[PDB]
């Protein structure tokens, strides 16, 4: 058997330098060659219990590329949990005996977790739990890290935003630590600063990073700029002064930008990032957006198949 | 003194006014069985420690590791006919089921039948709780709700 | 003896499962001096019973009169030198000041800055406990129920 | 100084007989030989916190029938105990600084008496705290039974409606109970039953008192048909099965009654009497309304004046 | 005529030491003899486009013990401003042509000034206006200070809580500074300073002035500690950080406290006060409400009259 048959994709947390290589490398293979029944008869479930374009849409483009068929629900207020009051544990007992697997979004941290509990042999990956992870966003970045940069180690690293509610940064950061001699470089107001359960281990894993207060103390050195949205959904009153970007880049700060050096964002954007920069070469955000296609492609195929693919 | 047992355990050193706190959250006070609490007693070493004794009872290792949150100079005695059989010191434990409550208000934890559960982490002066679900890390201090 | 104290306060005959209860709502814990409590001890009567020990301290006015509502059955002894110097039994007051909550939902008792207060009342079946504000009365079973 | 000079008005509980009597002896005499200025010079504060069409006007009117001046509130919303979160103590804590005595509704019970607390030397009038007392309520309607009956013993009296809610039932229960000889019959839904607390007092007391399930087995004995709308507004959810009046008097049911039965409701009524009651000479709600005022002018004269010489 | 005769009383930059002098001087003479008839004939508009308790009832209370009537609303939205879409210049032009004097608090800064351009020789009396003044607050409180500490020079004053938006503060801030040696200490949230136009007056007029991070250090050598609530209504998103209090009061920390020392505050209080100060013989804000009254009532005496000989 293939390491990740059949195993729940929670957090980056749980996966190895070796989990990650595998997916990178069976992405690289179906993005190259395309297997068009690798999961003929197969259903999986696509829950979404909260707002996506990117992730549902391409897990769903890639379940169909792979044969799969999809049910599933992309608002929770139709669903007897929206309702009737059902739990959440009660839904994912039901669902859990009809498909092959559950793709799911829910707005609080740890549902994918609580998921994993009551769906037996079913798998469940996770498209995002409140403000924790979303360990299908790291695969397609470092994907797209790897793709533009031609390695995953001895990278200058710059995530700017919202890092303290971006579940999008959590698992990249951690993913990323797990590879060597990474430099990170956070940008971000102090009510949304990278949460300390992160530094930590930063810390103990010896890894360096250092906080600036602005983009261009750091334009000159890095080699992939990780723009992030402020998570105005997350947000309690108490921050409200942060709702706008704090950091906002025009194709005019990339004037000492190394020229390697691409900026990424998970999207949306709302004014972080202005389209002038959508001209310039550094911009590969729709490139990385169409990547989640081999990333998530490469992910079921491993999970739901015993088989390594050709 | 204070009161002995002729089988049971014997929790001597809980340092002071915790040995309260213990008797609520390990609900160690739930049984139709025999219980002796002494609350601010001394002996050298420092001066006023609690003493909790349950008769016919013994307490696990899972169950007295648990104890390492509180009282991590503590000593469980083993009683089986008068004479201290066994005795054993807490070790904090790798996680801790049930009793406590997460912080973090999104906790799916909060909302849904699941047990609490956090991985217990030694930093420098406290302990780091991360929880199970939400996977954030809170401090033993904070976990406890106030 | 059990526990002979040189001065201090003694509750006898407190109905099981209430002993750990007075000691929190007393507030007999927030103290210094050694206490010793005995939870399911025998009763030859109704059948098993919790016995509190205080040193150094004695039982306000009030609180003994709480305890006609809890331990309606608790013997109060002082002690002084070793020695049984008074032997008190609750009897029911008049009225209850700011430790009951009325059952009354619509109560201002609630959302305003007051103190609860409750008339009582010994009646046939149980105590009837009367709301100084919304006049409504209740069985303190209602009243004092979880 | 009168009994009632600078007294509370809050439960009718804490009223004696005589204390009841000395306000009709005076609503009485008010009423043939009135009194342009016995409050000239004082400022009476008007505080409703609930709707009040009759309660306040009747108040109202009544203060200025007596030369006083007022000052108030018939919405809490403009106040700043609606808008910047004051707490009602605090309100009655200034309020009691500007004025001669303290009218007061209020949708809570005991929000009456808990204004006796802040409120020093001002006396404070209940004009109705949540379904609890309503005594101003109980002398306009004494004074009505009197009038019509002459006396207030050995009357047969019937409540009918909701006994549970209705403020004005529970007062005007207690008042009675105060006299000589008289009879209860209650007629109400289950749910919306007398107060056991009210039902002890007949019972200690032994006052006779009985329940019916309908208006028409007592109407041949009754002196006093007392009709009661349902509380719609203070009913919980549970108790929506009642909304509708089970009881509804229409004229053909007065064919029974005694010839000097007269039907009062403290009012509104909504389909609890029908109008066609309006033609018979039983009907006095609007009658027992009229009273309000000289009854209120009574009570205000004996709490505000040491001596009064009419 | 006196220097009040019939002034437009907007803003505490508008009148002098004196025209201050005045009032408390008439104030005083009115608390201790009574004049219920000054204002006799006189109808005086109480206009509330904002939510008040003390302010508008102090004012009406103070209007009938001299004799006057009053006609207003305390809800714009039943008048044909909040439902017909006039505007506050129509509004004014007619009422100006129905009353005597127009007291008149409103939700925008400038709101009076405007008034007095259309009101004629109709004096307006500023009830507020925004977060701009509160002239009348202020004689209540210039009135309180020197009562309890027999001056109104060489005080040591600190303002607690929301200085930004507190009309109260603004004004008693210039009513002080005309004053010879008072010397200011500000607290609060760096969010909810002291306007620079205030400070920059204080510097003009070389007055000492200190900011402190606590009320505690500040303690042991204030004469008057007047806290103020933080304008939850008035704040920006942005500032929803600030909405709870962050200095509070408690009997405790009166410990250093001067014997003399009192405790204002304008009211409604939240939580910055907590009520156990209620208890201490420095808390003064219950009878500071109470002066509202002959403060109020020396103001109307003398717009309104040419000569008062009391
Ligand atoms: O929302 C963002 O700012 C980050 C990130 N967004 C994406 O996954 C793309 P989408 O919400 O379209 O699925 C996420 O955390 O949801
Ligand atoms: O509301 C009723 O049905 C009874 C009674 N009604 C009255 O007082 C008349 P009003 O509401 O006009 O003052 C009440 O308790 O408020
Ligand atoms: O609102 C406050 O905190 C201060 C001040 N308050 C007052 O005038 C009291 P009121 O709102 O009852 O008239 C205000 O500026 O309106
Ligand atoms: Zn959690
Ligand atoms: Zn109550």
């Amino acid at each position: 058997a293939n390491p990740l048959y059949q195993k729940h994709i929670i957090s980056i947390n749980d996966l190895s330098r070796d989990d990650l290589n595998l997916v990178l490398a069976t992405a690289a293979k179906l993005k190259a060659n395309p297997q068009p029944e690798l999961l003929k008869h197969k259903v999986i479930a696509s829950c979404f219990f909260e707002a996506s374009t990117r992730t549902r849409l391409s897990f769903q483009t890639s379940m169909h590329r792979l044969g799969a068929s999809v049910v599933g629900f992309s608002d929770s207020a139709n669903t007897s949990l929206g309702k009737k009051g059902e739990t959440l544990a009660d839904t994912i007992s039901v669902i859990s005996t009809y498909v092959d697997a559950i793709v799911m979004r829910h707005p609080q941290e740890g549902a994918a977790r609580l998921a994993t509990e009551f769906s037996g042999n079913v798998p469940v990956l996770n498209a995002g739990d409140g403000s924790n992870q979303h360990p299908t966003q790291t695969l397609l970045d470092l994907f797209t890290i790897q793709q533009t940069e031609g390695r995953l180690d001895n990278l200058h690293v710059a995530m700017v935003g919202d890092l303290k509610y971006g579940r999008t940064v959590h698992s990249l950061t951690q993913a990323l630590a797990k590879f060597d001699g990474n430099r990170f470089y956070f940008i971000a107001p102090d009510a949304l600063a990278m949460p300390e359960y992160i530094l930590d281990m930063l810390d103990e894993k010896g890894i360096a990073w250092s906080l600036h207060s602005s983009i261009e103390e750091v334009m000159a050195e890095v080699d992939i700029l990780y723009m992030t949205r402020v998570q105005k959904e997350r947000l309690d009153p108490s921050e409200y002064a942060n709702v706008k970007a704090q950091f906002v880049l025009r194709a005019s700060d990339l004037h000492n930008a190394k020229a390697n050096m691409k900026v990424l964002h998970p999207l949306p954007r709302v004014d972080e990032i202005a389209t002038d920069v959508d001209k310039t070469p550094h911009a590969w955000y729709f490139q990385q957006a169409g990547n989640g296609i081999f990333a998530r492609q490469a992910l079921l195929a491993l999970v739901l198949n015993r088989d390594l693919v050709l | 003194g204070v009161e002995a047992i002729k089988r049971g355990t014997v929790i001597d050193h809980i340092p002071a006014q915790i040995g309260f706190k213990l008797l609520s959250l390990f609900k160690l006070t739930e049984t139709d069985q025999r219980i002796t609490i002494g609350l601010n007693l001394p002996s050298g070493e420092m001066g006023r420690k609690d003493l909790i004794k349950i008769e016919n009872t013994f307490l696990s290792e899972d169950q007295v590791d648990q104890l390492a949150l509180y009282a991590p100079q503590a000593t469980v005695n083993r009683i089986d006919n008068y004479e201290v059989v066994g005795k054993s010191r807490p070790s904090l434990p790798e996680r801790i089921d049930n009793v406590l409550v997460c912080p973090n208000s999104n906790c799916i934890s909060h909302a849904e039948p699941v047990s609490s559960s956090f991985a217990v982490r030694k930093r420098a002066n406290d302990i780091a709780l991360k929880c199970k679900y939400c996977e954030k890390e809170f401090s033993h201090n904070v976990v406890l709700a106030n």
